[PDB]
């Protein structure tokens, strides 16, 4: 799968045009460097670098910035704003105040249930996965090196969710969740930061088993 | 004189860029960065992705605002150079900015900023051309949304005939410098994002000079792109193999 | 932020698509041009212009100082604008700006470049003393296109000005001699399409220009591209002629 | 000697103002203007309606808040000014302010501010008073709100006898100059806006001094109502006709 | 204290109106003035005055300088003020705000017009060396009517400087030839009264004064009216005697 | 300039090695200040003044957390013997950054969010250790204006001359000397508890620093006890009177 | 009782630690220039100078500053802000809005009902007190001079209450209120401010005796 | 970005408690260092130095000048520092850190007397070699301090003395007499990171910095931060940054 820049004609057809791309002339053209991707129904780039740009659907961890009536101002780590409805926070009961259930400086992670022309995002706890984090540690790293702690397939995430028995939910914005035994919990910590710096990903799923091996011996 | 038998002082054909050196990614707390050589230019760009514009009056509530920063070493010169901007430092920043505006897609970031600093550790003619080359490749490197890629480079004239990338002595005593910045879209020049000219020059030798600064743009249009790709060649593969 | 501006540039732009100024004036065609020179007589040269409702005023100030030492044989010039709060609404009340310091350095660029004066006749002591002269353009009332009438305010001030020799013992007063005649032509570059000479409520829809500027034998000087846009290479080539034959209309009201 | 056989350098007497030029409404995008000779003094008023103050932590909320800039042109001068604000600038300004915010009702317009700007284009003795008497007009032309006219001229001291609107000479080698501006309304001087004084006097000659400048006062005073109303024939009518 | 101010200039105010002052002087009367000379003996002058609670110091320089090519034949003084954050909430701890600028130039024009120190005095060579005084004014506490404190400061530490010589190689150090008594009275206008010496709780009613400053043999030698209301001419015919006199009772204090 | 700086066992004021110069200090001199102190050491004349916990403005500036102190050292332009311009230099700024941190070690900013404590000392005279000066009276200011403060701060230097480390040095072992290091303590019940200023320019060995440390920390106490006596002679009065109504 | 010194030992158990005092190395140290009172329940120390510093149970003097729905913003004059929710004022109707009971400029008199975490002090006027006040005087005294006001058991403002037949509220913020006949409350007034400045206060109670006298039969 | 360096600033804290360093670096090691002289061949002298992923080049520019009034004999040498906003986004286009971080090195160089300044004369009270010394940061990646010192020192020793172009005879090389190299020190409680990263930065400014030249003298200290500096911890902490300036030294050889 060939790499392109920013100007390079991807495409003759522009209602298959999506992510990274933008229409001019009747051409599709990359507007962002990253893997060309094309099928029968689409034409998109898939990025390899920027800041953590939220699309519908995606899990996130985010703090609580603001507070309010009709709900909390969340911070994504990201340039666009995102906002946490009363309506969609099932953890307050109507006599509860706003400020009983989650207060500023708390961690969430939710959802990113709709994003409007404005650029606002509306997120939303109503889900499984979501919920407020009352307990555990929290992880940042770069959010283009989030595809690389999940890896093909989830198989990194699977190595660390397994090898140290711990709870890991992993944020698109780069916001990491991770909860159990504190001394594997640390464990995930440190081997989250090495995969974040690793600058060669040869067999890096097998030296990550290594430094959780070596690790678990102290 | 500075043309002999079809020669120039350092030798090269009228139609010759001096040797050029690129670099992608090389500073690690940037968004996205490049360093370049030009001649005896050697130039650093760094780029500080979509943040939070905190002097709130200065917040565009549509779209994100550029900023682009000039900047001489104070020992980039033959003499010492005593820091801080000057009125040429605030223009070449400004035409600068105002290159990149063209061609980023600001709508994608409202209240927020994107700011592009350059510096030039060592000046020669044409720093300002060296610098908005840097500029693009860091802006790819940061991965910002562009209608595409711009190459810059400046065209002179001396002993009354058009030259390529003029050096220090031909911009001193030639009679004309005209640097030009072109938006460029799948190895075509679409555009013109920078034009600046002083000197005397016929209206036939202005079109002329076009012609000869797209001839050169291309050039440093495809050396730009093998510094992004040698650069990224790794990572690539990586997201391949974990897509 | 708003005021009025997108209620004019939708009017602005929507003449546009009939290919008319909401004026009724064509693309080419400059507004009407008043030069009045010797209007500060404390000042060693001095001229107001009117291009349209828009008006400057430029001054020249000549005294003797000492040269830069890369240039002893040549002696100086230096242009400043103050795009005073007066002028407009918009005009911070401060230091100069990034458009005040742009719109002296073209105005200088074309003085210099086409050689208008004679920097080498202004030496008095090879490297101890040579004239300055300082070229200050302030903005009276912004219509549109200060660029422009500061550049024709500028060169109808040289050409107005007064050598104070004897004020300092140096000899007998005479008129700068001025050797050429820079004109300046800025449009305003809309999509594919350009307006010679805009206005204020043109301007509504954004600074995009493009200004070029001509000696007395119709070559290219000065040339500058302002504001976040792009140029077509054809509109180029369209304008730069245009331009060299607005220039030689205006170098006529020299006369 | 300054007074001569009666007679002042210019050939004036001691109760006797300078020629005046007044012209109200000269400037199309202010929301005031006028045009003011007196003397030598070629300056020009500027007054931008109550508009909203930004820099917020400016705003007053229960009035409109006063500013004023006194300006001399690079060129105005004998000697070229290096171009902003000096020390004595910044007193003329705060003075000229405070002298209309005792006759604008900025109680009408809270949060918002009044600017009046004034440059001189060509300075000589006085240039102080005669933009008070400039901006006086621009502000009526402006359409804000006054307890009346402003009125403002000077008064000097030579060869120890007093004299009206001294000129350069006298300014530089008298024994005191002391510039006034008094609130007319009815063609009657109502009380002081602006009181200075530079010299050596007697209790006495203060006194006198007063009574000269308010003389002086009147008569400009009614220049300032020539100008304004022959500008106003034409939309007078106009408006007479519709309403 | 947006209104702590409105309260204690109600309490003003509320005494105006039965015509008597906060602390019970006369309409007419200074605080208790003192003066204390040589309190930084580093400078060639200075002076401490305290004027009510009020306080000021002043410091004089002087060094030979280049004259200005106007005056060949004659010495040059500058006067600078710093209103600082020290001396109260609202000085900005910033450069010289409108107000310092004003302060000092008022006292400056005091001395400056009634020639209280002979500049032509202070040549060294004709067009070449000068001395050059520099008064530098400086709040420590303000209670009041810093203007007056620190015009009476301003002579009194001229009245205490002495020429440097033997420092710059010029002869032995000699008093600086004073040859005057400038002297300020500022009064706080509030509709058809006045009150002579305003404290800082009386200011709290607005900034609204007129400062006169006479010399030795009682003329006036400046005068500046400040702030933004409507003077009346009756008032200022009252007040321009009572200030003269005011002044005369002050410039006693300078015979030790 | 001077030839032996240390004759005869004793320098050139006529003192000795481990002794202060005179030193006066007064609590509550101004009026219009939340604290204040008047502090002399030796050709030194210097003023402090502090604004109790007030509301920052610029709302950018403001932390939410705790209060945020500000401290700036300023010279009288006639404080020196060559008349000084006004305004803030390299050196002014320095010393006012790294007072502010003395300082910050010490107030219990946590106690009064949003709120800022602004600390302005004035040097009226300079002679050398103006900046050790300014230190012992910010102290005191604070303690008089009510702020919550964990000690006292006070401040000495130790210079070096002719190879003898001497307490307080004056101008000429400042301006000849081989070393100039000033320091500042906590100090609680007559307890040197911790370093709170630390900066040294010169040459030491590793064994003279830690003498200058020890030499600095008797000297600190010394001043520690005129700082008491000034502040206890200023409230004894008061004390009373609260004793009797309370 | 002495005085004692920021930095100063009071204790060695700090289950002791009262006002003015802090706990480190498992010591009692006084952090602000005050008296110590020694009891046996607390090791305190009796502020001298400084800002005032509310506490429950104060009955303080504010000034109207903001106006909304959920109450009023009020100034009492210290580095705590303060607030009047609607919830806490008796005068209060659902009828007519807040906008009509209290504007941004009128002067209450209040407790202080809460002062929480982040110092936000909590105001209320359902008290016998408290009420708007639309009546009398505001005389304002530095806060650090109160207690000399009021006097020792209340000594001092039952004198002035009594030989002045006047109503007075002393508020701890350093305003206080008087009301009664116009003459008389000028003299109270006078006599306040006279006793904030007094150098010496040994034997103060009698010389405003002769004071309330002089000044009544003069 | 608040919570960002919360996050961070709370792992180093955490490891900190467990008496490690999050890159397993010892409580007193320097990061690798790298010094490339003559990188700017139009300045009389230069160096780029780089400690672990921080970069810096500092520059010297030489010219004939007119001396201090009070130093008719000595030349003159200006430091300056451009904390950029490149590689650090909490840099704002001096700060009042700019200033601090070019006084140290200064007084390093000047303490130490690195440069025999009475060799710089030319014309007792006219003409002197004025020496510019500007420091550039490049990549901020924690203690730009002690790696402008190293640049500082390094450039002035490749410094070559322009004499052929303002026609005063043959080039020659700078005279430098000694060798300022500070350590600088992050200090938490009563533990102290030697060489601290922009990450364990996060923790908080308060920091502690020691020069020393080629005889292991102190030339130079300096603390810095809103703390309380322990003295047994002063005591112990001086020795080891002696200890740590001698091997760095040791790159110079």
């Amino acid at each position: 799968r060939k790499i392109v820049l920013p100007g390079d004609l991807l495409s003759t057809n522009p209602r298959a045009a999506g992510y990274g791309t933008y229409v001019e002339g009747g051409k599709v053209y990359a507007k962002i460097i990253g893997l060309f991707d094309q099928t029968e129904t689409h034409v998109r780039v898939i990025p390899l670098k920027g800041r953590y740009t939220p699309s519908v659907g995606d899990v996130v961890i985010g703090i609580i910035r603001e507070v309010a009536a009709n709900g909390w101002a969340v911070d994504i780590y990201s340039p666009y704003q995102a906002f946490l409805p009363v309506s969609e926070n099932p953890e307050m009961k109507p006599n509860k105040k706003p400020n009983e259930v989650l207060d500023i400086g708390d961690a969430i992670i939710a959802k990113v249930l709709n994003i409007d022309p404005k650029m606002k995002v509306t997120l939303t706890m109503k889900d499984r996965i979501c919920r407020p984090i009352r307990f555990g540690r929290i992880v940042a790293i770069n959010p283009a090196r989030v595809p690389r702690v999940i890896g093909k397939k989830g198989s990194m995430i699977k190595l660390l969710k397994s090898e140290l028995d711990v709870q890991i939910v992993v944020g698109q914005n780069g916001l990491i969740w991770v909860n159990g035994d504190r001394r594997k919990v640390s464990i995930a910590e440190e081997a989250i930061y090495l995969i974040e710096q690793e600058a060669h990903t040869e067999g890096l799923t097998d030296r990550v088993a290594e430094f959780i091996k070596r690790r678990k011996a102290d | 004189k500075l043309i002999v038998d079809g020669l120039r002082l350092d030798g090269r054909k009228f139609d010759e860029l001096r040797p050029i050196k690129i670099e992608a990614s090389v500073l690690k707390r940037a968004d996205g960065s490049c360093y370049l050589e030009m001649g005896k230019n050697k130039v650093i760009a760094a780029v500080f992705g979509p943040r939070e514009v905190h002097p709130r009056h200065l917040q565009d509530p549509s779209k994100a605002i550029i900023r682009y920063r000039y900047n001489m070493a104070p020992f980039s010169v033959e003499e010492r150079k005593r820091p801080g901007p000057d009125r040429r430092s605030i223009e070449i920043s400004k035409v600068s900015k105002e290159a990149f505006e063209a061609v980023i897609m600001k709508e994608l970031f409202p209240r927020s900023a994107i700011d592009i600093f350059v510096e030039v550790l060592q000046a020669d003619a044409g720093s300002r051309t060296a610098c908005l080359n840097a500029a693009s490749v860091a802006l790819v490197d940061a991965g910002v949304p562009m209608k595409g890629m711009i190459t810059s480079v400046a065209v002179g004239k001396a002993d009354g005939q058009l030259v390529l990338d003029p050096m220090k002595e031909e911009d001193n005593f030639g009679e004309a410098d005209m640097p030009f910045a072109f938006l460029i879209r799948n190895g075509k020049i679409e555009s013109i994002a920078l034009l600046q000219m002083d000197g005397r020059m016929t209206r036939d030798e202005v079109k002329q000079a076009i012609e000869l600064a797209k001839k050169g743009a291309l050039q440093i249009y495809e050396m730009q792109r093998e510094a992004i790709l040698r650069r990224y060649i790794e990572v690539g593969e990586e997201m391949d193999e974990i897509t | 932020e708003d005021i009025l501006v997108d209620i004019k540039r939708d009017y602005v732009l929507s003449k546009l698509r009939d290919n008319e100024r909401i004026d009724g004036r064509g693309f080419d065609e400059f507004r009407k041009v008043e030069i009045i020179p010797n209007v500060i007589e404390k000042a060693e040269g001095s001229a107001l212009v009117k291009l349209g409702d828009t008006q400057v005023v430029v001054g020249v100030k000549m005294q003797p100082g000492e040269p830069y030492p890369d240039t002893p044989d040549r002696g100086v010039i230096i242009v400043n604008a103050e795009l005073v709060p007066l002028a407009s609404p918009t005009f911070e009340p401060g230091p100069p700006d990034e458009n005040s310091i742009e719109l002296a350095r073209v105005v200088d660029r074309g003085i210099r470049e086409s050689e208008a004066v004679d920097l080498s006749k202004l030496v008095i002591e090879e490297g101890e003393k040579v004239w300055i002269v300082f070229v200050d353009i302030h903005a009276l009332d912004d219509d549109g296109n200060l660029l422009d009438a500061s550049a024709l305010a500028a060169i109808a001030a040289l050409m107005n000005t007064k050598v104070p020799a004897e004020r300092f013992d140096l000899g007998e007063d005479y008129l700068l001699p001025v050797r050429d005649l820079p004109v300046s032509v800025t449009s305003l570059i809309v999509g594919n399409k350009y307006l010679v000479d805009p206005s204020r409520e043109e301007m509504s829809v954004g600074d995009t220009t493009l200004t070029i500027t001509t000696d007395k034998d119709d070559n290219v000087v000065a040339m500058q591209k302002s504001g976040g846009y792009l140029l077509d290479e054809k509109l180029f080539d369209e304008l730069l002629d245009v331009s060299i034959n607005c220039a030689r209309k205006l170098r006529e009201k020299f006369k």
